[PDB]
């Protein structure tokens, strides 16, 4: 099987170089060097997210996709920077603007076919396509925009691979950007309805769950990225591992999807402890469940605690037994039985990998499909109308050939959305 | 209230005999039997009701409040060779062989001119297809998607349906005929019509009431829900039947829901669809909403007839 | 003579290395000796693979792994109709080349996990393209079904009661065994709560090891496969019997090991040690086939079985005077070198269809509605060539399942 990567955005960017600074340690990819995989199994693999030239030149199949040269720039000229083929960076030196019209209309409009360009040369790279990975967030131009077109139009060239999303839903306390509930509710309205898997995380949840779980004092962006990349790296990659029982992108989908709208996530890690002290290894299990399932430790703003669950994915990787899991999950679905939702016999899709996170001894991926979500939704969808009902920065958008009823649309969309996932 | 209502095709002399028998033992007016089934749901149509008759009890009321300025939606539904065509349309020009819509063709425009002195009526007809849940318009055909827009109430349309006005009953004949012949219909033997392709007739009874400049704008959705089927196995087949069984099953499911939400439960999956985008105005305002279900005796029929019984029992019982 | 065996899922081909393990080993045929008489399906090849590159690697041929790169996906539809059906044919084609090869055989034993996307789905056509192909054989089906509260997968019901309603039309006789039920048993009959999935598999990897393997070996009272549907099932339904193994002691704790036979059968009865959460809460048996193993004096069964005849605490049913079928084999068990097995010098796998699974089927129904009654993960199936009716079409199959496990 396989995925291709897409990094929208400067952020879904930044995070690329994340997100590709970790999977490759766990695939022992070097910079442009092969496989120095620490053992055999990293590599029987890897295809999920590479491609075979050279023979020690593993490139990753993503997409670098942005409108501002400085920043592919910068992850060009660091660190692994110089292991993607030029060819995937589908830069538009134009004027990135922070606006979601001036990237999905506008500007991002003419560089799209310079991309799904590429995003074709990928997919018909080899074997079978499973599907691809989306970063970015949905307070910019080039993130919410572009990147939300890049999938509309990915949707449409294969309805039959998968699409999970990663994304960096406004940050409530504050807000990162401006318009941020413009350049959002816009992206949201066209990820409920083209990407089938989205997962949301919160620079502030983060912070938070990086600031008090990781006694971490300075959490540089650099961190939160680091940390969210670790979550995306159970997620996928990790099931293209073996497993007792394990699971694949679309297990993942058709286990945690009652409902068509796409819905989504809130990624949650395991062994979340602070480096020297901590290092409690209190991981025997009960402690991963203790973890995933409090309330900080979810990537998301909201909590669990504020709203019941549809579906929840403990992706574990690392051996364990396949009772001291499977039952585990029980009492937590018994103590709980308060949020959980009942019309699902067993809300829980236990996943189990074998080979765990290159240094550590056991860790678990949490994927949870809760209605908790509504109240962020909400919260987007509140901060539009408070300002559209003034048309605050809305010139910066028509301006570039948008329109009055385009906004309407997408709040009220993405308002259903809060709707519906109530109706649970 | 949403109501269901079964439609038995019968049997010809040529099949009696040849294979296929009845299965359908019907109770009273309102039951129909089949194995195990002690109660059916309000109206069970026997294999001797006329077409007249399914069009008085069904269609008659919807068409009247329709003018009235109201919205109205009819469904219909059932396999291959279970009588759909025969309902809706029938013969172009038969005087009792023809179907739903050119009955209420010919009902408009006998109120037209005997009663326009104050109102100045336009009907507009739009022939849509949803194919591959992409809006095909059928009155030009190199159209592959065709996008919702929203009304003044934030309610959703679907802008750019090539509309006509038709003010006689041939020109709505003529934009059926025109829609048909680019349906996507399986080549089988000649007599079987294996619809892939959900069809969604508009009738757009616009009145303008030339004193005051009110003007009223009711909808009737016809809707042919090609439906969910008895058919054979798919995973090495290039055909559209994979296709199809891809399209008849998300809308048949998002059907189940809408009942259920019309019978009781808090609002859901609206814009989820193309098709549940277009009848909006028809779900969840003031509307009347009746699905016509057919299914023939042949064997397989059940199949289809036992999915129609089921989207309306569940819901009353 | 022969039965193939179908290792279908994941499960199915963990569970399958687990019981092709425990043959070798009691056979003296290592590593590297003759050539199985199987077959290894899967629509995701990293677990056929572990097949391919783990323990018992070049004790197959590439021929007999079957394997579908693409997606196995946790859903009935998919792995049944959509997916599943490409590989399908290739499948058949084994258990066609594999069936010929042979001399006059008696069936396929087909190993899947009820609950799962390639184990359901799949399956259910292929023990469904078998009674067509093969009428006239035997199709014992050994299952793992459902835990009672400790599922998996988090539609599980959709996809069990999907293999049931489409196989149940299609299997001779479909053996049991409860995932967690069988915990109990590594937490109260061996005491361990570190058991590796790789255990239950070495406990089924018992109990089936004297299903087929020690009976297809000549003994003091033989018994065919035949004989097992015949003596074991009295009505067309697939019917459904339990796993039980008696000499389920650990090989470290205690030591009474010397269990005479008036001991090691009197446990099989209890309901702490049947590889199925079916209690007999009210379940009367009603043909149980008593396979024995080991050093066995047919006096002692007939006396230890006369006995239990008579503790009617056990209730058999009415239609059924005698119900036990005694099966005696010679060469006693043989554990794992140093798993956890006790490792005496007899034993007794007693299956049985027990009234029981009234309960277990009810309560895995009684799911699936919660769930269809909001279609749930309905869109993932129907998007998969199924449709309104497979579903409910199939909930009032086991319906009939519900009142027939009832009436009889
Ligand atoms: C001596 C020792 O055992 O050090 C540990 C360590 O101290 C701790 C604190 C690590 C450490 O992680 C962090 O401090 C951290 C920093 C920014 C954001 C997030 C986390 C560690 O840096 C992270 C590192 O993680 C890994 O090696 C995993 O394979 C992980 N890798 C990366 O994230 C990665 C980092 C840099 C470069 C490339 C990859 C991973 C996790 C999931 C999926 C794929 C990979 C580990 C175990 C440690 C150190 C090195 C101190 C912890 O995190 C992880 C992800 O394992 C933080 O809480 C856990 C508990 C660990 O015990
Ligand atoms: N006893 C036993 N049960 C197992 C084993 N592996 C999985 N199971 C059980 O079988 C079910 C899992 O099925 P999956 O592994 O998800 O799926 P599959 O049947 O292999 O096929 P796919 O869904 O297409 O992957 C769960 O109920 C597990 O508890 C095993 O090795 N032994
Ligand atoms: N009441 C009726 N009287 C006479 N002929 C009828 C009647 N109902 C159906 N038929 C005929 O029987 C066949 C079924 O017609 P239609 O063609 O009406 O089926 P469906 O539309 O039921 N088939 P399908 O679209 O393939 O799923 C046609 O040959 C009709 O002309
Ligand atoms: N976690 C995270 N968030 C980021 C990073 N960079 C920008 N963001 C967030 O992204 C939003 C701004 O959008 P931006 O990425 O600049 O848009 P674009 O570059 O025009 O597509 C703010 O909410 C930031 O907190 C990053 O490297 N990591
Ligand atoms: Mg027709
Ligand atoms: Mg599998």
């Amino acid at each position: 099987r396989e995925i291709v990567h897409i990094q929208a955005g400067q952020c879904g960017n930044q995070i690329g170089a994340k997100f590709w600074e970790v999977i490759s340690d766990e695939h022992g990819i070097d910079p442009t060097g092969s496989y120095h995989g620490d053992s055999d199994l990293q590599l029987e693999r890897i295809n999920v997210y590479y491609n075979e030239a050279a023979g020690n030149k593993y490139v990753p199949r993503a997409i670098l996709v942005d409108l501002e040269p400085g920043t592919m720039d910068s992850v060009r000229s660091g660190p692994f920077g110089q292991i993607f083929r030029p060819d995937n960076f589908v830069f538009g030196q134009s004027g990135a603007g922070n606006n979601w019209a001036k990237g999905h209309y506008t500007e991002g409009a003419e560089l799209v076919d310079s991309v799904l360009d590429v995003v074709r040369k990928e997919s018909e790279s080899c074997d079978c396509l499973q599907g691809f990975q989306l970063t970015h967030s949905l307070g910019g131009g080039t993130g919410s925009g572009m990147g939300t077109l890049l999938i509309s139009k990915i949707r449409e060239e294969y309805p039959d691979r998968i699409m999970n999303t990663f994304s960096v839903v406004p940050s409530p306390k504050v807000s990162d950007t401006v318009v941020e509930p413009y350049n959002a509710t816009l992206s949201v309205h066209q990820l409920v309805e083209n990407t089938d898997e989205t997962y949301c995380i919160d620079n502030e949840a983060l912070y938070d769950i990086c600031f008090r779980t990781l006694k971490l004092t300075t959490p540089t962006y650099g961190d939160l990225n680091h940390l969210v990349s670790a979550t995306m790296s159970g997620v996928t990659t990790c099931l293209r591992f073996p497993g007792q029982l394990n699971a694949d992108l679309r297990k993942l989908a058709v286990n945690m999807v009652p409902f068509p709208r796409l819905h989504f996530f809130m990624p949650g890690f395991a062994p979340l402890t602070s480096r020297g002290s901590q290092q409690y290894r209190a991981l025997t299990v009960p402690e991963l469940t203790q973890q995933m399932f409090d309330a900080k430790n979810m990537m998301a703003a909201c909590d669990p605690r504020h709203g019941r669950y549809l579906t929840v994915a403990a992706v574990f990787r690392g051996r364990m037994s396949m009772k001291e899991v499977d039952e585990q999950m029980l009492n937590v679905q018994n103590k709980n039985s308060s949020y959980f939702v009942e019309w699902i016999p067993n809300n829980v899709k236990t996943a189990v990998c074998d080979i765990p996170p290159r240094g550590l001894k056991m860790s678990a991926t949490f994927i949870g499909n809760s209605t908790a979500i509504q109240e962020l939704f909400k919260r987007i969808s509140e901060q539009f109308t408070a300002m559209f009902r003034r048309k605050a920065f809305l010139h910066w958008y028509t301006g570039e050939g948008m329109d009055e009823m385009e906004f309407t649309e997408a709040e009220s969309n993405m308002n259903d959305l809060v709707s519906e996932y109530q109706q649970y | 209230n949403i109501k269901v209502m079964c439609r038995f095709r019968p049997l010809n002399e040529a099949e009696i005999l040849r294979g296929d028998k009845f299965i359908p033992k019907f109770k009273g007016e309102e039951t129909v039997v089949i194995q195990g089934k002690p109660y059916v749901f309000d109206r069970v149509l026997p294999p001797n009701t006329t077409q007249e008759q399914v069009y008085n009890a069904c269609a008659k009321q919807i068409v009247k409040d329709v003018l009235e300025g109201y919205n109205g939606t009819i469904f219909a539904y059932g396999q291959t060779s279970s009588g759909k065509t025969h309902t809706m349309e029938g013969k172009l020009h038969d005087p009792q062989l023809m179907g739903i819509i050119p009955r209420i063709a010919h009902d408009i425009f006998d109120h037209i001119y005997s009663m326009d002195e104050n109102l100045e009526f336009a009907i507009k007809v739009s022939y849509f297809e949803i194919y591959l849940d992409k809006i095909r318009d059928l009155l030009d055909v190199s159209k592959t998607n065709l996008a919702v827009h929203e009304d003044k109430n934030r309610v959703p349309y679907v802008k750019g349906c090539t509309e006509r006005f038709v003010s006689s009953p041939e020109e709505v004949m003529d934009v059926i005929d025109e829609g048909k012949s680019n349906r996507h219909v399986a080549v089988t033997n000649m007599n079987e019509h294996s619809s892939r392709s959900h069809s969604i007739f508009l009738i757009n009874i616009k009145q303008e009431n030339v004193e005051t400049e009110k003007k009223l704008s009711g909808k009737l959705y016809l809707v042919d829900l090609a439906g969910s089927e008895k058919v054979s196995k798919t995973g090495a087949e290039g055909a559209v039947l994979d296709e199809a069984k891809n399209i008849n099953k998300s809308l048949s499911a998002l059907g189940n829901v809408i009942s259920a939400l019309a019978e009781g439960t808090t609002h859901v999956p609206y814009r989820d669809s193309k098709m549940t985008r277009i009848l909006q105005d028809s779900l969840g305002g003031n509307c009347r909403t009746t699905i016509v279900i057919c299914c023939s005796p042949s064997v397989f029929n059940e199949a289809e007839t036992k999915s129609t019984l089921m989207f309306g029992q569940r819901a009353k019982s | 003579r022969e039965c193939i065996s179908i290792h279908v899922g994941q499960a199915g081909v963990q569970i399958g290395n687990a019981c092709w393990e425990l043959y070798c080993l009691e056979h003296g045929i290592q590593p590297d000796g003759h050539v199985p008489r199987a077959v290894f399906v899967d629509l995701e090849p990293t677990v056929i693979d572990e097949v391919r590159t783990g323990t018992y690697r070049q004790l197959f041929h590439p021929e007999q792994l079957i394997t579908g790169k693409e997606d196995a996906a946790n859903n009935y539809a998919r792995g049944h109709y959509t997916i599943g059906k490409e590989i399908i044919d290739l499948v058949l084609d084994r258990i066609r080349k594999l069936a010929d090869q042979c001399t006059g055989l008696q069936g396929f034993s087909v190993f899947h996990s009820f609950g799962g996307g390639t184990g359901s789905g799949f399956t259910s056509l292929l023990m469904e393209r078998l009674s067509v192909d093969y009428g006239k054989k035997s199709k014992l089906e050994f299952s793992i079904y459902p835990a009672p509260q400790v599922s998996t997968a988090v539609v599980e019901p959709y996809n069990s009661i999907l293999t049931t309603h489409t196989t149940l039309e299609h299997s001779d006789c479909a053996f049991m065994v409860d995932n967690e039920a069988i915990y109990d048993i590594c937490r109260r009959n061996l005491d361990i709560e570190r058991p590796t999935y790789t255990n239950l598999n070495r406990l089924i990897g018992q109990i089936v090891s004297s299903i087929t393997a020690s009976l297809r070996f000549d003994g003091a009272l033989n018994v065919d496969l035949t004989e097992f549907q015949t003596n074991l099932v009295p009505y067309p339904r697939g019917h459904f019997p339990l796993a039980t193994y008696a000499p389920v002691i650990s090989a470290e704790k205690a030591y009474h090991e010397q269990l005479s036979v008036a001991e090691i059968t009197n446990a099989c009865f209890e309901p702490a040690n049947q590889m199925v959460k079916c209690d007999p809460r009210h379940g009367k048996y009603m043909a149980c086939c008593l396979l024995y193993r080991g050093d066995v004096v047919p006096k002692d069964v007939n006396a230890a079985i006369a006995t239990i005849k008579t503790k009617r605490t056990i209730q058999f049913v009415d239609w059924c005077p005698t119900g036990f079928k005694v099966g005696i084999n010679y060469e006693p068990p043989t554990v794992v070198p140093g798993g956890d097995l006790a490792k005496v010098q007899r034993a007794v796998c007693m299956l049985s269809n027990t009234t029981a699974i009234a309960e277990a089927w009810a309560r895995l129904d009684h799911k699936f509605d919660l769930m269809y009654a909001k279609r749930a993960f309905v869109h993932w199936y129907v998007g998969e060539g199924m449709e309104e009716g497979e579903f409910s079409e199939a909930r009032e199959d086991m319906a009939a399942l519900e009142k027939d496990y009832e009436e009889v």
